[PDB]
């Protein structure tokens, strides 16, 4: 179903620094995962200042079973 | 399904002016995730549309600044600083509630530029097509602004209906002008029942309606 | 770069069926949802359909069901719409377009956050003609400057270029030579079925004595070329 917010946030983490305005690989190499960008209109914020809910765009991604 | 609108339909906007597009669905687009489902697209002349606005204040990838959106619910607003000549086109809203996506009717914006009045010409149909059965007069009203004008065709004075097409440029980029034709089409027989052609051109930088007209065979 | 080539249309008779391909590159098909999109000629935008990224829970517009469906393959990164029993109504440039939501959540069913960001990926566009007309080369007449032309030392004349099918025809002057001041008029569709559109240029009037003003028109469809010299009036 839908990644939960502690799967995407300790996703975030483990990306860490490669997190970017483009879509991240999926989280999974099996099932479904997420991946995560930052929003575009977030493009110029500081890194640390970046929020889950409002500066960091999910999609689902659905690998083979 | 969900009816969205927009106005105004026609936005004439002088340069360094800002432009505002107001769009309203007929349904709330605002879901229980607090997200407002709205989307702004512009279509420049001849291209694709391209995402301007997603979830009702988003700026897409590559938008500009002057782009700008607002509003919730069923009441929603593109607002542009300002418009370059590279913003010239159709924006049309749309609500990604719910299947089916529907569609505003699309605004057009162009230039506002200094009123002119066209150059108003007319052509008779050549011996050629008159030959083949046929008879094209042609009126052309050339290097225009606003797009805006009212073009009739009298044969001996009176009014013709049914019988012409018209076909208009797109502005041009340098002086943001239009160019417009009309085209009378006739039988040959009906053709030559009468004597004056004239096209009669209503525009905003005419004081009053011009007629340009031929007499039939003369030149 | 990052693209949808589209391919597929053209000219199809009512009641036959064609099929649109949209090829993606540069990005991966199987991370989309998939949407067409269609617009008739001089009118607004209208949604067609949607596939989920796995292929499922396919939706149509009702201007459309029963008679359109759409598919894909994630592994030729390509998605399809096929058009049956295509009627006049259904003359348009189709365009395909990306969304993130691949799934459907929030729009068909319960979300914990949203997933969509527009339609942000779209084709070039594939033009579908739903007529019965026959290729036709187009008849090229003379648009002839005269004093019912002439303004201020300078000369409208052109080229009338009638009865075609399909689209599209070119126009040059003076074989490329002559471009300033020419406007081509995008073709109307003719109670016929038919296409025709005019071609015009101003010039110097004190030139048309001397100077030849050709029109060359070219039909692809119908392997048609025509050059039309255009007389000029002393009246």
């Amino acid at each position: 179903e839908e990644p939960s917010d502690k799967h995407i946030k300790e996703y975030l983490n483990k990306i860490q620094n490669s997190l970017s305005t483009e879509w991240s690989p999926c989280s999974v190499t099996c099932g479904n995962g997420i991946q995560v960008r930052i929003k575009p209109g977030s493009a110029n914020k500081p890194k640390d200042e970046l929020d889950y809910a409002n500066d960091i765009e999910k999609k689902i991604c659905k690998m083979e079973k | 399904d969900i009816v969205m609108t927009q106005s105004p339909l026609s936005l004439p906007v002088t340069p360094g002016e800002p432009a505002s597009i107001s769009c309203r669905s007929s349904q709330s687009l605002l879901h229980s995730n607090g997200k407002n489902y709205l989307d702004w697209y512009l279509q420049k002349p001849g291209q694709s549309p391209q995402l301007l606005i997603y979830l009702g204040s988003d700026r897409a990838s590559g938008v500009p600044d002057r782009f700008s959106g607002s509003g919730s619910g069923t009441d929603f607003t593109l607002s542009i600083s300002r418009v370059e000549a590279e913003d010239v086109g159709v924006y049309y809203c749309m609500q990604a509630l719910q299947t089916p996506f529907t569609f505003g009717p699309g605004t057009k914006v162009d230039i506002k530029r200094t009123v002119a009045a066209p150059s108003v010409f007319i052509f008779p149909p050549s011996d050629e097509q008159l030959k083949s059965g046929t008879a094209s007069v042609v009126c052309l009203l050339n290097n225009f602004y606003p797009r805006e004008a009212k073009v009739q065709w009298k044969v001996d004075n009176a009014l013709q209906s049914g019988n012409s097409q018209e076909s208009v440029t797109e502005q041009d980029s340098k002086d943001s002008t239009y160019s417009l034709s009309s085209t009378l089409t006739l039988s040959k027989a009906d053709y030559e029942k009468h004597k004056v052609y004239a096209c009669e051109v209503t525009h905003q930088g005419l004081s009053s309606p011009v007629t340009k007209s031929f007499n039939r065979g003369e030149c | 770069k990052v693209q949808l080539v589209q391919s597929g249309g053209g000219v199809v008779q009512p009641g036959r069926s064609q099929r649109l391909s949209c090829a993606a590159s540069g990005l991966t098909l199987s991370e989309y949802a998939m949407h067409w999109v269609r617009q008739a000629p001089g009118k607004g935008l209208e949604w067609v359909a949607v596939i989920l990224s796995d292929g499922t829970k396919k939706e149509y517009a009702d201007s459309v069901k029963g008679r359109f469906t759409i598919s894909r393959d994630n592994s030729k990164n390509t998605l399809y719409l096929q058009m049956n029993s295509l009627r006049a109504e259904d003359t348009a440039v189709y365009y395909c377009a990306t969304d993130d939501n691949i799934l459907g959540h929030c729009r068909s069913k319960s979300c914990q956050r949203n997933y969509y960001h527009g339609m942000d990926v779209w084709g070039q566009g594939t033009t579908v003609s739903v007529s019965s007309a026959s290729t036709k080369g187009p008849s090229v007449f003379p648009l002839a400057p005269s004093s019912k032309s002439t303004s201020g030392g300078t000369a409208a004349l052109g080229c009338l270029v009638k009865d075609y099918f399909p689209e599209p025809v070119t126009v040059s002057w003076n074989s490329g030579a002559l471009t300033s001041g020419v406007h081509t008029f995008p073709a109307v569709l003719q109670s016929s079925g038919l296409y025709s559109l005019s071609s015009v240029v101003t010039v110097p009037s004190s030139s048309l004595g001397t100077q030849t003003y050709i029109c060359n028109v070219n039909h692809k469809p119908s392997n048609t070329k025509v050059d039309k010299k255009v007389e000029p009036k002393s009246c």
